RNA sequence: UUAGGCGGCCACAGCGGUGGGGUUGCCUCCCGUACCCAUCCCGAACACGGAAGAUAAGCCCACCAGCGUUCCGGGGAGUACUGGAGUGCGCGAGCCUCUGGGAAACCCGGUUCGCCGCCACC
RNA sequence: AGUGCAAGAGCAAAAGAUAGCUUGACAGUGUUCUUCCCAACGAGGAACGCUGACGCGAAAGCGUGGUCUAGCGAACCAAUU
RNA sequence: CCUGUCAAACUCCAAACUUACAGACGCCGUUUGACGCGGGGAUUCCGGUGCGCGGGGUA
């Protein structure tokens, strides 16, 4: 890469197909998941807050209590263990 | 049900290969092994299509490399009908291989290796530089055309 | 049907577009309430860089502040057709526009499930014609 | 619309029907929302809830099933809204419900409207709502006097036919009083 | 310099104009030749398709070109006969003119890529067939091994 | 749902167009400014008070595919591209065979003129 | 279109414009991610909390500077609270 | 309206394929103790080649 930053590369998975485009819908911004459940994560461009690093979009990991409003999701990255802090508006539940 | 014979080695086969054919217990070239048709085995056979030769057999041929080439989990012992019958759920070889055809039941489950360690193909094979439709001896064979490779190798 | 179809008038937007004020003055007593300042967008070479900028001012009259007030603005204007917009609208003149519609118009101002008003019920030049050279005056 | 690429809003913005960004602000409280919503005839006041499917409306009150108690008046002016309020605040503590946020909807958060008319109304019946008492009317607004009063410079009947000439704010109060205690469908 | 150096189509499609500059003017004359007021209303229809996929510097377009229509005066300066080559010179080419330092080349031409069995050069002609002529000579000046295909011409 | 309120999915719902519907559950337009409130100027809007009129807008109901969108048949196409294998071919660029996958444009014909949830309601 | 400045990305009853009001560009202390994929490493950065005090709003709520990714600096010594 | 062409820093589309998690089968581990945790000792940080995909370069 030519830079470092956290957005290096990231000009498709932020990027929403044109009409997709716009303030995203609230119901999935505010759902509520419990602690051991499975979430998808996926940063909505749509959405500013709640976001984690670029890098660990796709992951799979488990809800495991919270902070604020924002969810503590842990995930593996390679073969460490992560705590990841994102909002709903960035998860979905697997299945 | 398939039977899978392991022809070319594993200097230069990628990992992820070996590991498969590792999966299907056979470790050495000339191996073979008896697969069940399933969406999990197949993809498993097709992902080792170069480098092996497969195909289902006919009633005979299984028991014939059976009673030549089928061993006990540990030991020296002869599989033979009386051993198949002393040891196993049927009577003679005759009733373990249809069995194990009908894939209602595996060669662990009754006791025996799950690798029938087959002989140099005897007139020599078809060339493991191209498949059967080319004329060689790789991918998948003829009911005839497997029987004829593991007669070859009883 | 009709009642609900015929005409009116809507607003009489009187406005005097100066380039920098003391006019206000006359617009209060031409039309009778108090007329708003008209700041300008852009920067340019008539020394009008300012953009929040007095530069003029107008007078919205709705009711009878605008038929009173029509009913001497028309009398000192002649012209008619070609002069009038494609939604029944016309200006003459200082300026003053006359905007007109159908007694369903309040759809497409308010605020909740606010809609647009459907072509077919929207009026036409000549239905504007129609109705103002029906008070009092003649059309071209 | 227009190609593959036009972007056309959702189904509820095109009606002009829901703020979405509100919306979502309201819905932070995780509270049931106290739906305040008028006509130019009635008034209503719903209590809802989020959904998998929607929303869920787990009670209601329109200014239309408050003369199944005694309303002999208009529908469309502050004393209905009030006991709208008042009413559905009261069908709401029968399910259960403890508070609330209140969702205006496209109105406007004018002081002493009927919104908050029904706000108020709601917090009497026994709801817990976020509000604020000096953004609400005087009482006698609520009870409904300033109509009273319209009417004392008569000369022709406020109301057509309808019933009294003079209107009664005392009306309201008879029926308040019934909502407070027993009844049914309370 | 030689198409040697330049007839493999190796690199990235290289065309950004946006990003690329002092790229050189193209020396392909027109790409419509003889009667281009009327429309594709003959009888035959040959065209010249290219065997192999290559690149093709407007240098070579342009001497096919010449060689093909100025020697469609076999039928007259105002002839009754239209010619069209179809591709344009899009691809960038640079060269490295320090050694292998900074060796990222300075814009020095362009050249159209073709596919192999693309046509390259379209000849409307009435049982009039000097074009198969025209592009003997053509297809001689540009690298690739070449196909001389008649269409709309069953009048053998 | 003989017209309502809050929504979910966010064009299958958009754009355009036709027909039908109201002494009332109703929604509207509509009528009107003493009040709460309101316009940098206007009761336009916002807000409040109200029914003389209307179904012309909106809205609801029925329907039209010309445009846009979704999905499907047949054709393009097992074509383009591609994961695995080859002492197959080619001066080479590159191609071919076996094996596991598999498109886009476009054309022709269907589909789509929203679906679903909760509440309230001759 | 605009949103201070590269480029890419976000945004329409707004993240833009106008008006008004306000100083949350607030003190304290953390969680996590990043810096440094995986996989150890400082300063820096960001996200998300809590405690306290405030601003605005009817209220939910929003404000841990500017929509996001650049604008930064160890020990020793000095000056400052 | 017709007609001729393109894109590493274009995209109404869109693979093969790579990849997170889960279940199944396989293989493995529970005297050969896997997965993992803690600690001791390193070497190493001039690499090369084939094949696939590359970026530069006439090569
Ligand atoms: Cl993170
Ligand atoms: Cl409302
Ligand atoms: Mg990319
Ligand atoms: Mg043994
Ligand atoms: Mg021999
Ligand atoms: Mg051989
Ligand atoms: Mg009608
Ligand atoms: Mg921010
Ligand atoms: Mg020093
Ligand atoms: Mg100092
Ligand atoms: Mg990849
Ligand atoms: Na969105
Ligand atoms: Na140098
Ligand atoms: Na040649
Ligand atoms: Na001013
Ligand atoms: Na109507
Ligand atoms: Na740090």
């Amino acid at each position: 890469p030519s830079s470092n930053g956290p957005l290096e590369g990231t000009r498709g998975k932020l990027k929403n197909k044109p009409r997709d485009r716009g303030t995203s819908p609230p119901q999935r911004a505010v759902e509520e998941f419990d602690d051991g459940e499975k979430v998808h994560l996926k940063i909505d461009p749509s959405v500013p807050n709640g976001r984690f690093h670029p890098r660990f979009d796709g992951q799979t990991g488990t809800v495991e209590g919270k902070q604020g409003d924002a969810y503590k999701v842990d995930i593996v990255d390679g073969g460490k263990e992560k705590t990841i802090i994102v909002t709903a508006a960035h998860l979905r539940r697997q299945e | 049900m398939h039977a899978l014979v392991q022809l070319r080695g594993e200097v230069n086969m990628h990992t992820d290969i070996q590991d498969t054919l590792e999966m299907l217990n056979i470790h050495h070239v000339n191996h073979c092994t008896l697969v069940p048709e399933t969406d999990a085995y197949r993809g498993m056979v097709a992902k080792v299509n170069d480098f092996v030769a497969f195909g289902e057999p006919s009633q005979e041929t299984l028991e014939t490399v059976l009673a030549t080439r089928a061993e006990p989990l540990e030991g020296d012992a002869d599989v033979d009908d009386e051993w198949v019958a002393e040891h196993t759920d049927y009577d003679d070889i005759s009733g373990l291989a249809f069995a194990l055809l009908s894939e209602e039941t595996t060669l662990r489950e009754q006791g025996l290796s799950p690798t029938l360690r087959l002989h140099p193909p005897r007139g020599g094979h078809d060339g493991v530089k191209h498949p059967v439709k080319e004329g060689g001896q790789l991918g998948k064979h003829d009911t005839e055309g497997i029987d004829d490779l593991l007669e070859a190798m009883r | 049907f009709h009642e609900m179809r015929e005409p009116r008038i809507e607003k009489v937007v009187v406005h005097m577009g100066i380039g920098h004020a003391n006019a206000e003055d006359i617009l209060g007593e031409i039309t009778g309430q108090m007329p708003v300042r008209t700041k300008a967008k852009r920067t340019v070479g008539e020394f009008d860089i300012r953009e929040g900028d007095p530069i003029g001012a107008k007078v919205t009259l709705r009711d009878e502040m605008a038929e009173e007030f029509l009913q001497t603005a028309l009398p000192l204007a002649e012209l008619a057709t070609s002069q009038f917009d494609d939604t029944g609208n016309f200006s003459f003149g200082l300026d003053v526009t006359v905007n007109l519609v159908r007694p369903g118009y309040r759809v497409a101002k308010r605020d909740k499930a606010s809609r647009s008003i459907p072509t077919k019920h929207r009026l036409n030049p000549a239905d504007a014609v129609a109705f103002i050279e029906s008070t009092y005056d003649v059309e071209v | 619309a227009t190609g593959p690429r036009y972007k056309v809003p959702m189904r509820r913005r095109r009606e002009a029907r829901t703020d979405y960004h509100q919306r979502l602000r309201l819905l932070k409280s995780g509270k049931p929302r106290l739906v305040a919503r008028k006509s130019n005839k009635h008034v209503r006041a719903q209590l809802v809830t989020l959904g998998p499917n929607g929303d869920d409306t787990l009670a209601s009150a329109h200014s239309s099933d408050l003369a199944e108690y005694g309303w002999e008046a208009p529908t469309g002016n502050m004393p209905s809204a009030y006991l709208t309020g008042l009413l559905a605040g009261l069908r709401a503590q029968e399910a259960g419900v403890e508070e609330a946020v209140l969702d205006i909807g496209l109105n406007s958060p004018t002081p002493g409207s009927k919104v908050f008319a029904i706000q108020e109304g709601a917090i009497d019946a026994g709801l817990d709502i976020p509000h604020n008492d000096d953004v609400l009317a005087d009482w006698q607004r609520t009870r409904g006097a300033h109509i009273a009063e319209y009417d004392e410079q008569l000369e022709e009947p406020l109301y057509s036919g309808d019933f009294d000439a003079a209107d009664l704010p005392e009306h309201f109060d008879e029926l308040r009083e019934t909502l407070l205690d027993g009844d049914i469908e309370l | 310099k030689p198409g040697a150096m330049y007839r493999n189509s190796s690199k990235p499609a290289y065309t950004r104009r946006e990003y690329i500059s002092g790229i050189p003017g193209k020396k392909i004359a027109q790409f419509d030749m003889g009667n281009n007021g009327a429309g594709p209303t003959y009888p035959a229809q040959v065209e010249l398709v290219v065997e192999k996929p290559v690149q093709i510097r407007h240098n070579a377009l342009e001497a096919a070109r010449v060689a093909a229509n100025r020697y469609v005066q076999n039928s007259g300066a105002a002839a009754n006969y239209k010619f069209r080559i179809r591709k344009f010179p899009f691809h960038v080419i640079r060269e490295n003119k320090d050694g292998m330092r900074a060796p990222f080349g300075k814009p020095v031409g362009t050249a159209a890529r073709v596919h192999g069995a693309n046509h390259i050069f379209i000849a409307w002609v009435n049982p009039d067939p000097n074009v198969e002529e025209a592009w003997r000579r053509a297809k001689m000046k540009v690298t690739p091994t070449i196909n001389i295909d008649s269409s709309p011409a069953g009048n053998a």
